[PDB]
């Protein structure tokens, strides 16, 4: 169990929720199949396409919680196109996740991309 | 925080701090039995880091006696 | 003719020795069980059964002595609730 | 070198009772003779200790000493019962009956027998965790050789109706075995009153030493068992190998002590169990106890905290040694089959943890564990999306992979 | 005079080395966690100690730690090796090879396999107790899967030619298993140098605790073995059940200490053994040593005292704990099959006693045992009708 | 100080009684040397009878376990001054009862009995 | 150093001679003697420090095991007369 | 009496005549430092004393040992 995972555990950054009704908020609600690890990650995008803040809530193991906290921390102030380059393998590398817990990283990536997809879907 | 043995005694016998007069007797006045008194004198040994020996401890039956010994 | 006094020293000893257990679980269990046991048999009147309980308590006193000594020989950290 | 956490995992193992260690040490120091050395004093004294221990076990369970076989643990015991009975009658009987909540050694032994051409019925359990006796009666076949049902569940603590199962098996002339690893020394057991034919005993489940156990094989209406460990014929030929003197001595000491303190332990353990449950429930809603409280051993309390994942809570309680039947934290990501058997919703299956209250547990440990439990369940619920959705009344419709 | 007698029976079991007990007690007191509890600190420390001990054993025998499986004793190990290997390859190979001097656990496992449709060859041994390699080579069949030969015999102490057997078995694609209960920590063992595929180790033979053992199962060429104990899959699925932490800890400590003190122990043990033998032989005639002294571990000395029955001598030496392979000492009256196999005349087979010299035996103990042995052998010979007849000569005497 | 080893057996071992040998040439001594089958326990028993059929003394030498030696010594004590026909009434079961021999050691008693009968046969055979 | 070494020797002998068991006592004493004598002529200071530290660990073990044997003693051997 | 000389020989295996009162253990009697430790310990056992290390350091001659073993 890596130290980075413990730091993001309860020291989690950006825990919370945003207003799902905002046309400028993308909400990704993804659940995993194998287990019950569920991640909800919401991002808010400015007029210039930059993510101005993000909040999350996850029901899952410590490694999933930390994976999502790190995820929102990383999408800090990046472009909606920039954020697409966040890779689950970069997450697992950042957190030193063992093979048994990679489903957490795959879930975090999935959540990010689902949320960004929601944003684009609201601009139409 | 001086000769606060009363606190200790009150903790051991569960009596209000006001009923711990120096003239009080453990058995006659505070409702303790012989076992309770044993655990009490041991409690004083542990609180004040002493070893009031058996030959002296046998006579500790009053609050003023306990204060006196220390 | 009462063995009362013999009992009391035993009680004292069995508590004192038990209070030296280094481990939280062994110490607490030993002390509490000694108390509850003596209190439960306080109203015994049969002298033979009383002598029985006394002898058993002596064997348990030797056991407590040896085990407390060993526990000191191989002690470890206190529990989080000890401080 | 920081402070140590509270031990609340007595179902996995229990500490040695210092009386037991005192019973063992003389044979680890001075009395090192082999009990099978018949030609000198070391053997004589070792054998003496072994036989004394045997009588101790028999006294705890109400059997004849000759009916006690020493083993290396409850796992070996269950292997001997299931594989021995199954194989002995193989020429004329090939059907066995057990339950879906039985320990993994019983289940996997039965699995190997299935791979060997046997028929096995894994009885389902009611949502309470207790088997339905009628399905047991109707499931018995004429070529049924063995019925195996554990006394107390190791994960939820439910007590099966052993006596009635014994009556049923007797009326059907079927051997009855019980995995009593979690019951010996905690609840009264009498093989004759319960019509029990074979029983499994684990040394380290009742504050005895690790690496030793026992199996009761009834000798009255004699029970036949095929030995699995070949050798020189020790233990009436049922378990060849050198009887580990210190381990069996410790086992006997543990069984005797358990016979002395069973009632007291049940009183205070029950009090602490009720305290823990009642205090946690009054402060946290949507917490569900797994297992029927009407037929339940209070020392094993399995609780599901809705909307919170088990391992996240365990990580929250870094100061308390606990366990959970959560998919996470299991080698092969796999949910507890016990919880699946009682029909637990997947969420609560992932939201369950097990508290063990034992011979040495203090009220302070219980209160500390309760407080941290409330605090961290609250914190994790403020972090849980399912909580938020329930408080908002969303409709279960997440997206998967 | 309730004094205790000398221990000269190290082959049956040995005392704990205080180093091993000191290694064990913390896990009998404070570190009582289950090593398979992965979710709290108690389990973590138990697992840590267990794996460290594994590295200790492997280090003693020159194996990879992944090749050490913990069991309840050498008996369980031998059962796992013989029955496991035999069962795994049953589909294509049903012949096994062992010897007539192997321990009863090997023999009875082979017996059960015979009841399971396998054919088993029990190789005879020369009068020296050493198997004849030519008969081993010639005994292997195309469907031979396993060869089982113990390293050092527990009744006579003879050392078998392990390395050459390994070469032969390897060259024939046959698994090689050895019951090393009597050799680990007393004579050098290297699994790879000896081309060994499976090996059994018993804790209480090497000043470790009773109730724990190990089985070495090679991973290099890999060996396939069917698990005998069903369960949750502990120990790579080969031996389900909760690993007894204190026991494995003690076993590891015993292996490390044995690796440290093996040479010293062998030197002084050998010197004392020569002392005992030479001193007994010079004072009592017609005493015969069973087993070739040219390839023999000095810790196990089996001697037949002509014209004297074993148990009467054992009772004579009420001050020394010993053993004998005399029929008149077994529940089921049965003479040592080891002595019968090496061709000892049946009479002298009834006249054998076994002296074991161990890590803690003193020279005083040896001299005492020798003196009392001489005294009581003379006394019993003056009581023996066979002695009288031999001095006068004669033949049969009816039955 | 033992287990299934009776105290009487220990007395007849540590203190063997009537151990020795007589002159087989005296024509008044019957010597029977019989051995046991399974457990090579061999017993040599000599009896000396004066006129009138009374046993005047008895001596033995035995190669066997403690229970065999003690059984034979007890035999010699019993075969004291009894009738040659009296000795015909000595039963192995009386020995096993006297010593509390377990089943594993009965081979001793059955052998001791045999020895007695072997000695009596030679004596009568000595009268041409 | 040197004096520290000798002090160690004395300590380990004194503590060893308190073993209740004849086998443990004699073995401990003899092995300590043979060990110090066997290493008497070693010159490498690092190996010397290693052996000394090992001797300290063995001294703590000797103390603890001697105490254990005292708490659980039994009859002496026949040869102790 | 002052038969410590006997002990010394027993410890060093030297003839009773070669334990001159003016003799030095190392210079004259062939002992090493270890032999000296075992020697002072043997005297501790024979005369039931506990001559401390700081006191033992001065015992280098037979006459010194005799002297000390008088008070
Ligand atoms: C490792 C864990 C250790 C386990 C602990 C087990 C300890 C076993 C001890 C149990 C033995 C007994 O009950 S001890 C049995 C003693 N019971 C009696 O004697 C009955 C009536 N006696 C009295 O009332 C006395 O005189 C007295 C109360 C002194 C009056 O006290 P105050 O002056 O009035
Ligand atoms: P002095 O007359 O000058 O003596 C010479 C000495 C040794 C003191 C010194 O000058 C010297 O020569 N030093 C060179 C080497 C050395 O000093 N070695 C000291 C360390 S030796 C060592 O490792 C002791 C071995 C301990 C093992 C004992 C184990 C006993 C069994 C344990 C039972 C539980
Ligand atoms: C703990 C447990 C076991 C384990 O048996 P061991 O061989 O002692 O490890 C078996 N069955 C049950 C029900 C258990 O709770
Ligand atoms: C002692 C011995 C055994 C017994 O093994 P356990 O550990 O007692 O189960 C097996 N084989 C040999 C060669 C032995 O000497
Ligand atoms: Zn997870
Ligand atoms: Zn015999």
């Amino acid at each position: 169990l890596s130290t980075q995972v413990v730091d993001h555990y309860e020291n989690p950054r950006n825990v919370g929720s945003l207003d799902k009704t905002s046309k400028n908020v993308g909400t990704g609600l993804v659940g995993a199949p194998a287990c019950g690890d569920v991640m909800k990650l919401q991002i808010q995008v400015d007029e210039k396409g930059k993510i101005v803040d993000a909040r999350f809530k996850t029901f899952g193991c410590g490694s999933a919680i930390a994976s999502s906290s790190l995820a929102t921390e990383w999408v800090k102030g990046k472009t909606v196109e920039e954020a697409l380059t966040i890779k689950n393998t970069d997450i697992a590398k950042e957190l030193c996740l063992p093979p048994v817990k990679l489903h957490c990283s795959i879930l975090a990536e999935d959540a990010i991309k689902a949320a960004l997809a929601d944003y684009k879907l609201k601009q139409e | 925080i001086e000769e606060r043995v009363k606190k200790i005694i009150g903790e051991q016998l569960g009596v209000k701090q006001e009923e711990v007069t120096n003239n009080a007797s453990f058995v006659e006045d505070l409702g303790a039995d012989s076992l309770d008194t044993v655990e009490l004198v041991m409690a004083l040994e542990e609180e004040f880091d002493t070893e009031i020996p058996d030959e002296e401890a046998e006579k500790i039956t009053t609050v003023q006696a306990a204060i006196d010994y220390i | 003719a009462s063995s009362r006094a013999q009992v009391l020293a035993l009680y004292r000893a069995m508590l004192r020795e038990s209070k030296r257990f280094s481990a939280y679980n062994y110490r607490t269990y030993a002390v509490r069980r000694i108390r509850d046991a003596f209190r439960e048999n306080k109203n015994v009147k049969d002298p033979v059964e009383i002598q029985t309980l006394v002898n058993k308590a002596k064997r348990d006193l030797g056991v407590i002595r040896r085990q407390v000594h060993i526990g000191q020989l191989y002690s470890t950290d206190k529990l989080i609730i000890e401080n | 070198s920081s402070l140590r956490p509270l031990y609340m995992d007595v179902q996995a193992t229990t500490p040695l009772d210092p009386r037991v260690l005192d019973a063992m040490l003389p044979y680890l120091i001075n009395y090192y003779g082999n009990p099978h050395s018949r030609t000198h004093a070391y053997g004589w004294e070792s054998e003496a200790a072994m036989e004394r221990a045997r009588q101790q076990v028999a006294s705890l369970i109400g059997a004849d000493p000759r009916e006690i076989i020493f083993t290396s643990g409850a796992t070996e015991s269950n292997n001997i019962a299931i594989k021995g009975v199954a194989r002995f009658y193989r020429s004329r009987k090939k059907h066995l009956i057990t339950t879906q909540t039985e320990h993994k050694c019983v289940l996997d032994s039965c699995r190997s027998l299935e791979a060997e051409g046997f028929q096995v019925t894994y009885l389902p359990v009611q949502k309470s965790g207790i088997i339905d006796l009628k399905e047991l009666e109707a499931a018995i076949q004429p070529d049924t050789s063995l019925v195996s049902v554990m006394t107390v569940n190791n994960e939820i603590g439910v007590k099966q109706p052993i006596a009635e199962i014994g009556r049923i098996c007797s009326s059907r002339k079927v051997y009855f075995h019980t995995d009593a690893a979690q019951a010996v020394g905690k609840i009264p057991l009498d093989v004759n009153d319960m019509k029990i034919d074979l029983m499994s005993i684990s040394g380290h489940k009742i504050y005895g030493p690790k690496g030793v156990g026992a199996i009761y094989i009834r000798r009255r209406p004699r029970v036949r068992v095929e030995a699995l460990q070949s050798g020189g014929g020790q233990e009436r030929g049922m378990r060849s190998g050198t009887v580990p003197t210190p381990l069996v001595v410790g086992l006997g000491a543990a069984c005797e002590v358990a016979q002395q303190e069973m009632e007291y332990d049940h009183k205070r353990i029950s009090k602490l169990s009720e305290r823990l449950i009642q205090n946690i429930m009054k402060s946290l809603p949507d917490v569900v106890m797994n297992g029927d409280p009407k037929h339940h051993y209070p020392g094993c309390i399995n609780l599901s905290f809705a909307y919170v994942e088990g391992e996240s809570l365990l990580m929250a309680l870094k100061d308390v040694a606990l366990s959970s039947g959560s998919a996470c934290t299991s080698a092969s990501l796999e949910p507890s089959y016990v919880l699946r058997a009682i029909g637990t919703d997947e969420d609560l299956a992932h939201s369950s943890i097990r508290f063990g209250i034992g011979r040495f547990t203090t009220e302070e440990e219980v209160d500390y564990t309760v407080e941290k439990c409330i605090q961290h369940v609250k914190r994790l619920r403020e972090m849980s999306p399912l909580w938020e959705m329930v408080q908002d009344g969303i409709d279960l419709k997440s997206i998967k992979w």
